[PDB]
């Protein structure tokens, strides 16, 4: 269950979502699942909204079992697009759907590719067939309040703020995924090793960093341990169900601090009512050597194809 | 990545502080350098990582900055101090340099003492004829040189070379020098520079009849 | 004391190769990488590629600039850095320093810390042509000077009296001229109550040509 506010009940599919300025504004319309919506509305000829009464805490996830989504406060892809921190970018005719995950009802899913991350959409009254590959239509969805279960986020995913790392770091990280997986060929279409004869694509799951650069970097042995911040970006303030403070009652909160808070926002920053966002803190990466503070970490299905020796 | 250095040249006194200006064309995340260069050629890290300074460099050097610009600063300008300065950023592949900043003297305005040579007999008799002319221990270096043969602004056909600053009076001094033909040379009658600087009240203008 | 020594420029010319070196004092070889920067005449320092070290093995890479023409390569042996030049051009020449990064991969600390003395590397169509020096003669105090013209390799060195005269003379900066040669003028103040009762002669001498000339300039 959520970080703010509870599963949203709207009233029309035809009603627009404004654009808020606020951090724990933005925060909320995640967890009403309103980004998911405004994307599907911005490209795919969708009517209305996702995820009725149960929000964002109640969206189907690829693999049955999926650690980070237990936690509250750990970002999706899609989520850390709403934050402008990244771009789940729409699925173009080349874009290979994984198999696995259960397609049948889908408005919305999700996974992320090589080179950044894929979302697919459905049109009005539509929802996604079991192989994913077409929308045949749905009249359980005509309403245009779907609810949460229509949205689907392939991948055990965590995104957080990324300190980003100089290219020739990520040269030198590239190299060495090529050196833990010498066999694969083309993941997703773009060249992970230069090949000869490459087979036919396979389904692959894999351990990854978005660490900002073109791609990437799979790996197949590391080391990840989480380190708490208590940061401005790890704080939340509202009026109790009455949803997030406003903006400019948020930046006031924070830096005045003249609101209130649970212990642990008042250990940092003295003391509308902010408090620590359910979460382990942030993953650092330790990988061939380097330790880094990724965009992304998750556990993904792409698809990889593989060499003819 | 592109980096500008916003001044080329930056005047200064000693002991006071300065500092020059590093500006790049997105965002490079801290990662800067900064480099001295001498005249002799040598080159020295000065500080890493925007604010780092390297080893055996004097704390009278600092620098700092974000995303897209960054600043080094020294405290108390010292006479060593007179170098070129380059910036350099690491976030993207090809490292990339600023464009440099050196560093001038400040010292109290002078004019130039101009002076013209009419081309020497030996460069006539082989077919090329140099106007040139000289001007002499002038500050600040910014000054503009004009020649007029018969009275037309020559343009085309001038070069000029400014020294370093002088280590014993802080000036410069300039040299143009008009390149010619002798079939050129011997079409026209009255030979002209003109020199506009600060430290001249109107342009003093030297010139010989061939 | 960590040293580097640059060395092998030259005059060569277009489409030839050339190889540069670098040769390492005071530290441990095998442990740093390596990058060449070179400073075109009038421009700023470009970096042109590096080669790791024995940990990440020797692998290099290099600036779009110079990509599939040059090749950096250490020789372990002889504490010796290498930049091979092959299908140089006119571009391609300025004064090339070799220099040792600094790395600390867990801060992300990546800085070129101790460099050459640069070796100079010029690439161009033409042959080398010694300079002819023209006197500049005079008329409080006076001026007079050489006007060396139409050299080609750069370095020119300009003395007054063989040295003796050295207060208020003034040697300019080289200019390349559309020939394609370089001039330069060479000037000093006198006191004029000693315009011919005093020689002054400028000689000058240019290395590359084995020219050396020394002119006596009077009023």
């Amino acid at each position: 269950g959520p970080i703010i506010c509870a599963g949203p009940i709207h009233s029309n599919k035809s009603a627009d979502i404004p654009h808020l300025l606020g951090y724990s504004e933005k925060i909320c319309q995640i967890d009403r699942l309103i980004h998911v919506s405004s994307w599907l509305r911005n490209h795919s000829q969708f009517q209305g909204y996702v995820g009725q009464r149960g929000g964002r805490s109640q969206v189907s996830y690829y693999p049955a079992e999926n650690s980070y989504s237990r936690w509250s406060g750990l970002l999706s892809p899609c989520d850390a697009d709403w934050l402008g921190m990244l771009v789940v970018k729409k699925a173009k005719g080349s874009d290979m759907i994984v198999p696995g995950p259960s397609y049948k009802g889908k408005v919305f899913f999700e996974r992320p590719t090589f080179d950044g991350y894929v979302g697919w959409g459905c049109g009005s009254g539509k929802s996604r067939t079991e192989s994913g590959e077409l929308c045949s239509s749905d009249s359980r969805t005509s309403s245009g309040l779907l609810p949460s279960d229509r949205v689907l986020w392939i991948g055990d995913v965590a995104c957080q703020p990324m300190t980003p790392i100089p290219e020739e770091t990520f040269l030198e990280l590239k190299s060495f995924s090529q050196s833990e997986f010498p066999d694969i060929c083309k993941i997703d279409g773009i060249v992970f090793n230069q090949c000869e004869g490459e087979s036919l694509p396979q389904p692959f799951d894999v351990a990854w960093m978005d660490v900002g650069h073109s791609h990437k970097i799979i790996m197949r042995e590391h080391k990840t341990k989480w380190v708490q911040e208590s940061s401005s970006k790890d704080f939340v303030c509202y009026k109790e169900g009455t949803g997030p403070c406003s903006e400019s009652e948020e930046k006031t909160c924070k830096t005045s601090g003249s609101c209130r808070g649970d212990m642990q926002f008042c250990k940092v920053a003295g003391c509308c009512r902010c408090s620590l966002v359910h979460k382990p803190g942030e993953v650092v990466v330790s990988y061939g050597g380097m330790r880094v503070r990724p965009k992304c970490y998750g556990f993904s299905r792409m698809m990889a194809t593989l060499e003819v020796s | 990545v592109v980096m500008t250095q916003t001044t080329s040249s930056l005047s200064a006194s000693l002991g006071d502080r300065v500092t020059i200006s590093c500006s790049a064309s997105q965002g490079i995340s801290n990662y800067l350098n900064w480099y001295q260069q001498k005249p002799d050629g040598t080159v020295k890290l000065l500080i890493y990582y925007t604010s780092i300074l390297h080893s055996g460099v004097p704390s009278r050097f600092s620098g700092s900055g974000s995303g897209t610009d960054y600043s080094l600063t020294i405290s108390n300008l010292e006479p060593e101090d007179i170098a070129t300065y380059y910036c350099q950023q690491y976030s993207k592949f090809p490292r990339t340099f600023g464009g440099g900043t050196k560093l001038e003297i400040k010292r109290t305005v002078a004019a130039p003492s101009v002076f013209i040579f009419p081309p020497s007999d030996e460069q006539l008799k082989s077919g090329t004829a140099s106007v040139v002319c000289l001007l002499n221990n002038f500050y600040p270096r910014e000054a503009k040189v004009q020649w007029k043969v018969d009275n037309a602004l020559q343009s085309g056909n001038s070069q000029e070379s400014v020294t370093e600053q002088d280590s014993k009076d802080s000036t410069y001094s300039l040299s143009s020098t008009l390149t010619l033909s002798k079939a050129d040379y011997e079409k026209h009658k009255v030979y002209a520079c003109e020199v506009t600087h600060q430290g001249l009240s109107s342009p003093v203008t030297k010139s010989f009849n061939r | 004391e960590v040293k580097l020594m640059e060395s092998g420029g030259g005059l060569v010319q277009p489409g030839d190769s050339l190889r540069l070196s670098c040769a390492i004092s005071g530290f441990t070889f095998s442990d740093y990488y390596m990058s060449w920067v070179r400073q075109p005449p009038g421009k700023a320092l470009e970096w042109l590629g590096f080669i790791r070290n024995k940990a990440k093995g020797y692998t290099t890479e290099y600036s779009a600039s110079v990509k599939g023409r040059f090749t950096i390569s250490r020789d372990n042996s002889q504490s010796i850095l290498y930049l091979q030049m092959n299908t140089l051009r006119a571009e391609d020449s300025a004064t090339y320093y070799c220099a040792r990064d600094y790395r600390y991969d867990d801060e992300y600390y990546y800085a070129m810390d101790y460099w050459g003395q640069g070796t100079s590397v010029t690439v161009s169509s033409a042959s080398t042509k010694g300079p002819s020096v023209f006197p500049l003669a005079p008329s409080g105090t006076a001026a007079l000077g050489c006007l060396v013209k139409d050299y080609f390799p750069e370095p020119v060195t300009v003395s007054w009296n063989s040295g003796a005269l050295t207060s208020g003379v003034h040697t300019f900066p080289a200019v390349l001229q559309s020939s394609g040669l370089y001039s330069l003028s060479s000037v000093v103040t006198v006191p004029s109550s000693s315009l011919g009762t005093q020689t002054y002669i400028c000689n000058v001498n240019h290395k590359p040509s084995n020219t050396k000339v020394d002119k006596k300039v009077e009023p």
